[PDB]
RNA sequence: GGACCUGGCGGUGCUUCAUAUCCCUCUAGAGGAGCCUGUUCUGUAAUCGAUAAACCCCGAUCAACCUCACCACCUCUUGCUCAGCCUAUAUACCGCCAUCUUCAGCAAACCCUGAUGAAGGCUACAAAGUAAGCGCAAGUACCCACGUAAAGACGUUAGGUCAAGGUGUAGCCCAUGAGGUGGCAAGAAAUGGGCUACAUUUUCUACCCCAGAAAAACGAUAGCCCUUAUGAAACUUAAGGGUCGAAGGUGGAUUUAGC
């Protein structure tokens, strides 16, 4: 019949069964458009209607009704089938994503720049990276076990300004959006020595996570925990060592890393505090003294105490490595460029 | 480049223009033609009624924009030629009954659709006051008795409704013939009429 | 006819014609579907019955070899099947009416063995030497006056002039009498058959008229219309007998129609000066037609107005054009305006003459009344309107006209943009006029950026860029002027000396040295002789600093 | 912004001029009522919700182009309400230093007045402050302020007419259920009541209906002092009796004193009984009787 | 719950026109009938014929203008005249629109034996009354 | 191309009943009277019985004209209750509206 | 294994409550009888679906033939259809709905707190929440502003409908399709609902409310017979008439509805 026909949208809604008893709580087919490759005025009879499917004027004259030959109609059908096959192949194939720390992990995966601000603010210079995606469940009487997604997101412009945030949502993409839009309002500014490394070694203990960061020369690379590698790439640090001990909780790790990096003391601040030239000694430069910092105010003529023995709390791992007693089969392993 | 939609011609319109020229005949509401900033539709919370552009509610209305009072006056000025003056000698209904005792009622039905046929339009009603006929006591009594329920004693009006024939003209002719034969038979006298 | 919607409102004349052609194509496709599948439209629910909404029939259904099938084919004009059935009937020897064979000859001669063009399955002589019409005429058992009449008319229609002469000779042999239309066809065939001079043609036409009088055949408008059409070939000689033919029409009582006057006007439209002779005819024709409603009588009637207005445009007579238009706008006479092309040409010439001669106020009134209500103006018409406005110093509406240009598909017309820019930038104006002109120039620049000629590297006219920069400077939009100074060398277009002078004039008020120096950079780049003097002005009217004057000295050394 | 509003105002003025031209009215005296009538005629819409019908008619922003808000209490988020509270508190301070058929407007009315949204507790606070202002022996300058927030919370009587016979009479009408009655009561009479040309004791054999007819005249102590002619149609015996009673009371109001009119109104003789038959609904036996609930 | 001719709010993202945003109990109150004919009046006949013709016209104009109709059609009947008022998008070229107007008008006029007319109002995009 | 074979059967029945309507009317009028002789009425009875079964107008069933639903069809619109509800709810039917009183 | 977070369900009490509502109280009923009707069972060769509330005068605002999808028998094969299927799956769906709902909550999007942990965000003489939107409300229909309708979100029962129709999946294609003729449908029985009553506030008649009679009769729309209406067909439908005058004598626990 004819009056029993329906629209494409209603038929697709009925066939796909997007809603129902099975889809209500989770107790494969996908929509395909049949109008993308169909042109008005094209039928199996292969008629040419002037002005609808063929140009209204040919050689400057009004065209008349024409019918394509059987071979021409076969050619047109072959072209339509070829176009449909090519579009189906293009839809089936995809531009493969760049995997993060592992193929099935969400960490390290870039999310693109954060959404632009309302008052003419754009964050196209910022890169967004995922650090943890956890499924968190709660016991509610109304719904039994409620499921949500908590996502830890780190953003950074590669020039010191970087931040992190936590996004809770029922949908993963919504959590990503929330976290990455909230992070840019919580941007620490990390001071980098020579725009490539930290100013000094940082030993910190955030909750039950110890982070030991060692300042390293140019070209040493990022020999750090993969999360710390990602965060340092976001900040703009290119050479640093970092060892994580105790609890390796990602949230505590990120919070402690940001706390330590923000609390680090620059050379200029040290020079102003102690009123003395901060002079750099480099082995590659020999005995040449490089004055990297000078006090802003009057210089201090006190020759400072020549401390015979520094009362500094050393770390046993560093001393063991320096003396060679450490023989771990995992240290100094050759790894990909970081 | 893709085609650019022109601004509506309402912008080019003048305040003192001749509106009936814009809409000569009945036509659907056209936002590009109506210069009025009319709005229709139930407003949303903290909202305003939808504008005329794309307003399906305005499109639904059987608008009277082609029948403005100025347009009505011009149309009637044109159509006054076709009319004919009513006779002033019978300005009252009493003179109408004095000169035209027979009234003919016929209904014409107008409805949407491709077919104009309507059976209800075939009915004809003939109304005549018997006091306006030339009758005596015997003829009047016989005619009243013959017509029966077709005559109302209160109004002294005989009403004959004819719909037996398919057509309007046929029913009218039948009504006239029925009145004529009723009159002539009423004036006629028969043998059975004596035994009252 | 067009849908009253801004998207579907036609912009240009080409858009108008294309939209109408598309609508007609849709109607033709629908009718083709209706006739191809009539069984879907045979259900009648219309009361009263509407015959024009029923499917039509073009194919005959009678199959027996008899007069019925032949008549069905003749009335359906199916020439091939009619001829085959007539041959079969002649072979069988069955009866056929003389009128039926006459109708067959009429169909064949009018169509010339051309199958009628259904929905679907110029130069030279369209007639063919071998045809079934001549064969059937030879095999015709009995001939009559109407047979000769229709054969002559069809052969004249198909330019079978020699065959028409043969038919005339056969008519004379049969000693029968033709009618007025046959004599007109004979006159046309005699005139178009040979390239003889005027004397022979006129003598033959007069002899044919006298023969028609002798044959007791009365004249008609077609006779004089064809006489004028034939005499159009010999304008120089025919200028005199045209008035004689017209007076003959008046004396007989055959009132000349619109086509007769059109043919007389065309005959008087000899290549050369029309004031010498057309002045003696056009006013008399207008006086005769003045305040007279007309009816369709002759096929060329619709042309008249067009032709008249054309020569009106030649005479530069605004009053005559007004009289012609009033004749057109009198009663139903507007329906004689003609086809779309004739209407467009007539209105174009009329509005051009109005712009040329009429006062600018009435010119603008006519512009509002006719455009776009009557026709979409051509680019040349808009150029003439711009010229008329410039003459009347009413420059304030120039941007609006440009808007109208954007409304009429003239955005991409380079010549119109050049004219508008030149008119705007030619003279200095009060600040409001200047800023309006700058807005128009910016719109024109955007149009240039959006042109579809971008397929090839756009050849931006140097004059256009100079005028746009001049308008920007005079208004006060200097930044776009500097950017255009850069684009000059980007597009390799030579600047204007007046443009450099206006650059200096605009920069003097704001007292900007570097912007002045940049103009010297540009002029030295294009090595114009003005640069030297330009440099002097830069050294004179501007507080040039040390490095800017160093640049001036370097350009003085470089140029 | 204000630019959009001004553009809309100019567009409305131009459209008003076009509408006046189309209707042939004078563009000067073409007022809002004329606009509404013209729009209703030109676009006849029978949608019951009047807000959905076509209409041609004439919230704002609280800061300028520089970003500075206009009101000094803008950052409260409820600048109108808190400004009103500030003014009321100032008036109370001034009063302290120097020394019914009206009710308080509802929260919706206050929100409409202050074009803001207010909570119930805010409304109660403002009402208590206003009451304190009233009880503080506030002067006229504050009494007008109170009356800004005050909202106001008798039966019309037909006049006496005269007939051809010369009698003085009044006429009224009433209805009850599906019965409508029209009564004519003469100023002077002998207690005669004729319903539809029939004497009441014959048209109303039921004693209850006759008692209902007696009730109005007996209440004002006017039995036998008037003559009544009633025409009643529709309903049953009791509905007709009630309609005639109401019509007679309404007509007799024209002859009793205003005090007696008020007494009759308090006795219910003048209120039209709105109790009419309730429609049967689908899925249930009657107006309220549900079907037998099976188990 | 009533599921008839209603759009259910899910995320406040789905755009709906004025027609779709209103439930059936609003027809007499906020959205007039999409078709206007005298067949459904008192004492008038041929209601079923008009209904069938309206359904066919809707299903025919929906397929003749694929992806072009912005909203549902408006069918008006005046005497034997039939008018289809359609809100259409500006995606298609005007040549195709005019071709379709002529074709549809002629075909409907010959099919229903009535002088059908088609008035198109073009909009840049589907007008959104609200989001659901 | 009707909705179902039941609608096709009903269409056949309607066409056959319209074809044989006059013959049935005449024979039945011969039958439905007490004036003509009883033997003629009996031969008329056997004649009307000899007519094809599907020509009887009682066999005509008023099905919905769009879904062939045999029951719940409003005669004025010739539509089933479900289809009529759909069209009225979408507002495609003139005049018909939700009833509230 | 340590400490927390969110947790709930418990024939577990107390104090307030429910407004035709939980009980009592009010009125009229059902549960007793006949009849009508639906269901279950029995039976038949002889549909299906509905199945506590939320099925049971339900799909049906309706089955003598048709309807009809059932059965028996016979017939047809590119079939009215660019076939068809009332074939399986409502645990694939659209579509239209039930149900709490005689509910007022559902909520995106933000912000803040907990060291930026699973989480939390309440104070009005206010101490971090704001909220678009949806629903309620409002507005509208009917006779008001009341009332009744209408409306009534998100969720709940893998709730009902593949037999309104459409459609996913799977199956039949000389048949699970199509056509014709004929046929069921009863009662051992239980159950739901309805009608009529068991009378004297009644019955019959007149009247439409000032009467006269009846009163062991009251009481069948049932049974039997006949006629009539409709139809081609009445044994099976309806109406009327005649005949018969039966059960029944205000009905248990329980239970329905009404402000
Ligand atoms: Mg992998
Ligand atoms: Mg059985």
């Amino acid at each position: 019949s004819f009056f029993t026909k329906l629209t494409a949208d209603e038929l697709w809604k009925g066939a796909l069964a997007e809603t129902g008893a099975g889809a209500k709580k989770g107790r494969k087919k996908k929509r395909k458009d049949l109008n993308r490759g169909q042109i008005i005025g094209e039928g199996r009879y292969g008629f040419l209607w002037p002005g609808l499917n063929v140009p209204l004027m040919k050689n400057g004259a009004v065209q008349t009704i024409a019918q394509r030959s059987k071979e021409e109609q076969e050619k047109v059908e072959a072209d339509m089938i070829q176009q449909r096959e090519e579009w189906d192949r293009k839809k089936k194939m995809k531009v493969k994503r760049e995997r993060g720390w592992s193929g099935n992990s969400w960490g390290g995966i870039s999310l693109g720049p954060p959404d632009p601000g309302p008052c003419g603010e754009t964050y196209e210079d910022f890169d967004t990276r995922i650090l943890e995606v956890r499924n968190v469940f709660t016991m509610t009487a109304k719904e039994g076990r409620k499921k949500s997604i908590r996502v830890l997101v780190a953003v950074g412009n590669g020039k010191g300004a970087a931040g992190f945030s936590i996004g809770k949502a029922t949908d993963r993409m919504d959590a990503f959006r929330k976290a990455k839009n909230r992070a840019v309002h919580h941007l620490h500014y990390i001071e980098r020595y020579e725009d490539h490394t930290i100013f000094h070694d940082i030993s910190l203990r955030f909750k039950r996570t110890h982070i030991k960061m060692k300042k390293q020369p140019k070209g040493y690379g990022l020999r750090c925990h993969r999360a710390i590698i990602t965060i340092c790439r976001l900040i703009g640090i290119k050479d640093m060592y970092a060892k994580v001990s105790g609890s390796i909780n990602m949230l505590s790790l990120t919070q402690g890393l940001f706390r330590g990096l923000s609390r680090q003391e620059t050379h200029q601040q040290l020079a102003d505090k102690k009123g003395l030239h901060v002079v750099e000694i480099r082995e590659e430069c020999g005995p040449l003294p490089i004055v990297v910092a000078s006090p802003r105010g009057p210089l201090r003529k006190d020759p400072e105490p020549e401390d015979e023995v520094p009362d500094v709390k050393l770390d046993w791992e560093d001393v063991k490595t320096a003396q060679g007693m450490k023989r771990s089969v995992w240290s100094n392993l050759k790894r990909a460029a970081t | 480049p893709r085609r650019k939609a022109l601004p509506p011609r309402t912008e080019k319109m003048a305040v003192d223009q001749d509106w009936p020229s814009v809409y000569p005949v009945a036509a659907p509401f056209k936002p590009s033609a109506v210069p009025l900033p009319v709005r229709m539709g139930y407003p949303v919370k903290k909202g305003v009624p939808m504008a005329k552009e794309g307003n399906l509610e305005l499109l639904k209305i059987p608008n009277f924009l082609h029948l403005t009072p100025v347009a009505i006056k011009k149309h009637c000025e044109a159509l006054k030629d076709f009319c004919t003056e009513w006779p002033a000698a019978l300005d009252s209904d009493e003179k109408c009954e004095k000169h035209f005792p027979i009234e003919i009622d016929s209904t014409d039905y107008v409805s949407s659709g491709p077919s104009v046929r309507n059976p209800r339009a075939r009915v004809v009603v003939l109304r005549v006051k018997l006091s306006s006929l030339n009758l005596d006591d015997h003829a009047k009594k016989k005619l009243i008795k013959l017509v029966g329920e077709r005559y109302c004693k209160t109004t002294d009006v005989l009403t004959i409704k004819t719909d037996r024939c398919p057509l309007r003209r046929q029913n009218y002719d039948y009504a006239v013939y029925l009145l004529t034969v009723l009159y002539h038979e009423s004036w006629n006298t028969e043998e059975w009429e004596k035994s009252k | 006819v067009f849908q009253d919607d801004p998207y579907l409102m036609p912009a240009s004349s080409l858009e108008s014609r294309s939209f109408l052609l598309a609508k007609k194509s849709g109607e033709n496709v629908a009718k083709f579907i209706i006739n191809s599948y009539p069984k879907y439209f045979q259900k009648d629910i219309a009361e009263p019955h509407i015959p024009c909404l029923m499917p039509e029939y073009f194919e005959p259904q009678i199959k027996d070899i008899s007069e019925a099938a032949l008549k069905e084919r003749i009335e359906l004009r199916k020439v091939k099947a009619s001829v085959d059935m007539f041959d079969q009937l002649l072979q069988a020897g069955t009866t056929v009416s003389l009128e039926t064979t006459n109708s067959l000859l009429d169909l064949l001669c009018y169509y010339g063995d051309q199958e009628p063009s259904t929905d679907y399955h110029q130069f030279g002589v369209t007639w063919r030497a071998k045809n079934n019409a001549e064969r059937i005429f030879s095999l015709m058992p009995e001939k009559n006056e109407h047979s000769y009449c229709t054969m002559i008319r069809g052969m004249v229609k198909h330019r079978a002039y020699e065959q028409a002469l043969n038919l005339y000779t056969e008519l004379l042999n049969n000693r029968l009498h033709a009618d007025v239309y046959t004599f007109n066809a004979l006159i046309e065939a005699t005139v178009c058959a040979i390239n003889e001079k005027f004397e022979e043609k006129w003598s033959k036409i007069l002899e044919l008229l006298r023969h028609m009088v002798a044959q007791k055949v009365k004249p008609n408008l077609q006779t004089f219309n064809t006489i004028l059409k034939c005499l159009r070939r010999f304008h120089v000689f025919a200028r005199s007998p045209a008035l004689q033919v017209l007076r003959e029409m008046k004396a007989i009582g055959i009132e000349p129609s619109l086509a007769t006057y059109h043919h007389i006007i065309r005959l008087f439209d000899q290549p050369g000066d029309p004031l010498k002779r057309s002045s003696f005819i056009i006013y008399d024709i207008m006086n005769e037609l003045m305040g007279k409603r007309f009816s369709p009588k002759d096929p060329d009637d619709d042309k008249f107005f067009q032709s008249a207005m054309s020569i009106c445009s030649s005479l530069r007579d605004l009053e005559l054009a007004y009289q012609v238009h009033g004749l057109l706008k009198t009663g139903d006479n507007w329906k004689f305006i003609g086809p779309d092309q004739h209407r467009n040409f007539y209105y174009s010439k009329f509005f051009d003459l109005i712009c040329l001669m009429e006062q600018i106020d009435v010119t603008l009134k006519w512009y509002e009344d006719l455009i776009p209500s009557a026709y979409f103006p051509h680019s040349q018409t808009m150029i003439h309107l711009l010229q008329a406005l410039d003459v009347a110093n009413r420059l304030e509406v120039i941007p609006k006209i440009w808007k109208d240009s954007k409304e009429y598909g003239h955005t991409f017309r380079s010549d119109l943009r050049e004219e508008i820019l030149m008119l705007m930038a030619r003279d200095k104006h009060p600040p409001e006029l200047q800023v309006a002109f700058a807005d128009c120039a910016a719109d024109i620049k955007s149009a240039y950026e959006s042109q579809p000629i971008r397929q090839t590297a756009q050849d931006w006219p140097a004059t256009s860029l100079n005028c746009i920069a001049i308008l920007f400077l005079r208004a006060g939009r200097t930044q776009e002027a500097w950017k255009m100074l850069g684009l000059f060398r980007k597009h390799n277009k030579i600047p204007r000396s007046e443009l450099l002078n206006e650059l200096m004039d605009s920069a003097k008020v704001s007292n900007s040295p570097s912007q002045a120096i940049e103009v010297v950079e540009l002029a030295s780049a294009f090595s114009l002789p003005i640069c030297e003097g330009l440099t002097q002005r830069v050294m004179s009217d501007f507080a040039i600093n040390q490095e800017q004057k160093e640049a001036l000295s370097n350009l003085t050394a470089l140029t | 912004t204000e630019d959009f509003i001004k553009k809309q105002i100019e567009e409305f003025n131009i459209g008003k001029r076009h509408l006046a031209n189309m209707m042939g009215e004078d563009p000067e005296t073409f007022t809002q009522e004329d606009i509404d009538r013209a729009i209703a005629y030109l676009f006849p819409s029978g949608l019951f919700e009047k807000r959905a019908r076509p209409v041609m008619k004439h919230r704002a922003i609280q800061w300028g182009e520089d970003g500075r808000p206009f009101h000094y209490l803008f950052y409260t988020g409820k600048q109108s309400y808190y400004s009103l509270m500030h003014d009321v508190y100032g008036m109370l301070l001034n009063l302290e230093k120097h020394q019914i058929g009206s009710r308080w407007l509802i929260k919706e009315e206050l929100e409409e007045m202050l074009v803001e949204k207010l909570s119930d507790l805010d409304y109660m606070q403002f009402i208590r402050l206003l009451e304190k202002l009233l009880t503080s022996q506030c002067g006229a300058a504050e009494e007008e302020f109170v009356q800004r927030f005050r909202r106001s919370v008798k039966q019309l009587i037909e006049p006496v007419q005269y007939d051809e016979q010369g009698m003085a009479f009044s006429k009224s009408e009433g209805k009850r259920k599906t019965a409508k009655a029209e009564a004519i009561v003469y100023k002077h009479g002998s207690g005669r009541i004729k319903v539809n040309g029939i004497d009441y004791q014959l048209y109303f054999p039921i004693t209850q209906d006759r008692e209902q007819l007696m009730f109005p005249f007996h209440f004002v102590d006017r039995l036998g002092k008037h003559d009544v002619t009633c025409t009643v149609s529709g309903g049953g015996r009791s509905a007709q009796a009630g309609a005639i009673r109401l019509a007679m009371a309404k007509a007799l109001c024209s002859f009793v004193t205003e005090d007696e009119v008020e007494w009759m109104r308090q006795a219910g003789l003048l209120t039209t009984d709105p109790r009419v038959r309730e429609r049967k609904k689908p899925g249930q036996e009657g107006a309220r009787r549900k079907f037998t609930w099976k188990k | 719950k009533n599921r008839a001719a209603r759009v259910r709010v899910s995320k406040g993202d789905k755009p709906v026109t004025y027609e779709e945003a209103h439930a059936p109990h609003y027809i007499a109150h906020r959205k007039g009938w999409l078709s206007l004919h005298t067949g459904n009046l008192d004492g008038e006949d041929h209601a079923a014929e008009r209904t069938v013709e309206d359904v066919f016209l809707r299903k025919f104009m929906w397929g003749t203008f694929p992806g072009c109709l912005a909203d549902q059609l408006v069918l008006k009947r005046r005497g034997n005249q039939l008018e289809i008022c359609a809100v259409v998008l500006r995606q298609l070229s005007p040549h195709k629109y005019y071709f379709l107007v002529g074709y549809s008008e002629t075909l409907l006029s010959y099919f229903y034996k009535c002088p059908v007319r088609l008035h198109l109002q073009t909009v840049p995009s589907k007008v959104v009354y609200k989001y659901l | 191309h009707y909705v179902d074979w039941r609608m096709w059967r009903d269409v056949k029945r309607r066409k056959m009943a319209y074809e044989y309507a006059d013959e049935r009317l005449r024979i039945n009028s011969l039958r439905k009277n007490t004036i003509l002789p009883k033997i003629l009425q009996d031969v008329a009875d056997e004649e009307i019985a000899a007519l094809p079964r599907d020509s009887c107008p009682v066999r005509i069933r008023n099905r919905c004209v769009m879904t062939s639903r045999p029951r719940g069809v409003k005669r004025r619109w010739r539509l089933s209750r479900i289809v009529f509800r759909h069209l009225a709810d979408h507002g495609q039917l003139s005049g018909i509206q939700r009833a509230t009183w």
